[PDB]
């Protein structure tokens, strides 16, 4: 199938019509998405098949065809861009200054932007175009608004 | 069966729409990958 680097939609024909359940990044022959989008199931790309290679429910990440390749990190100071890919709408870059998720195991960058459920897996980029994490796993704060972590995997 | 469709290149767009705030939150992460607010 198609293995060109870039952002892709994750679709399903199981429900009514064709439904977008999430998004992912193709880089160096490996497809990267969030675990809650596919639940680790196999993916199709035209006539080709993509099998899961690594995944972890707690990190909420999965890679297909090879190991996790994305290793860029937020610098803790600069604005970043969410390359949002919403269901049935064109890819759009939204610029923001991330906040912080403070945990017992350290600090994580966070993006205060709300998009439909099927937008999970959209890449968050630095000014160099490098993917510093994926959008789609976070929390609903006091005023009912959504805040996502900037979720990044480990490159072995 | 799930399938993928290309949606674009991964590139920084100069003069993109600038929005969203920067909240500093105390959070917990459980074994199931769910984030929650610590209060
Ligand atoms: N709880 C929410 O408002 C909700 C869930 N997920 C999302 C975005 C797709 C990440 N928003």
């Amino acid at each position: 199938g198609e293995t060109t680097d870039g952002v892709y939609r994750v679709m399903t024909r199981r429900l009514l019509g064709s439904t977008q359940v999430g998004v992912g990044v193709m880089q160096e022959g490996v497809f990267h998405t969030m675990w809650h989008v596919t639940k680790g199931a196999a993916l199709r790309s035209g006539e080709g098949r993509l099998d899961p290679y690594w995944g972890d429910v707690k990190q909420d990440l999965v890679s297909y065809c090879g190991p996790w390749k994305l290793d860029a990190a937020w610098d803790g100071l600069s604005e970043v861009q969410l390359l949002a890919v919403p269901p049935g709408e064109r890819a759009k870059n939204i610029q923001t200054l991330p906040g912080i998720f403070k945990t017992k195991d350290g600090d994580i960058g966070a993006v205060a932007l709300d998009y439909p459920a099927g937008t999970s897996g959209s890449p968050i980029l630095d000014k160099c175009g490098r993917v510093i994490g994926l959008y789609g796993n976070g929390v609903v704060i006091k005023n009912g608004s959504y805040v996502s972590a900037i979720t990044q995997g480990k490159r072995e | 069966d799930m399938y993928i469709e290309r949606a674009g290149d991964i590139t920084w767009e100069k003069d993109a729409e600038v929005t969203g705030n920067s909240p500093r939150l105390d959070v917990a992460l459980d074994e199931s990958g769910d984030f929650s607010l610590v209060e």
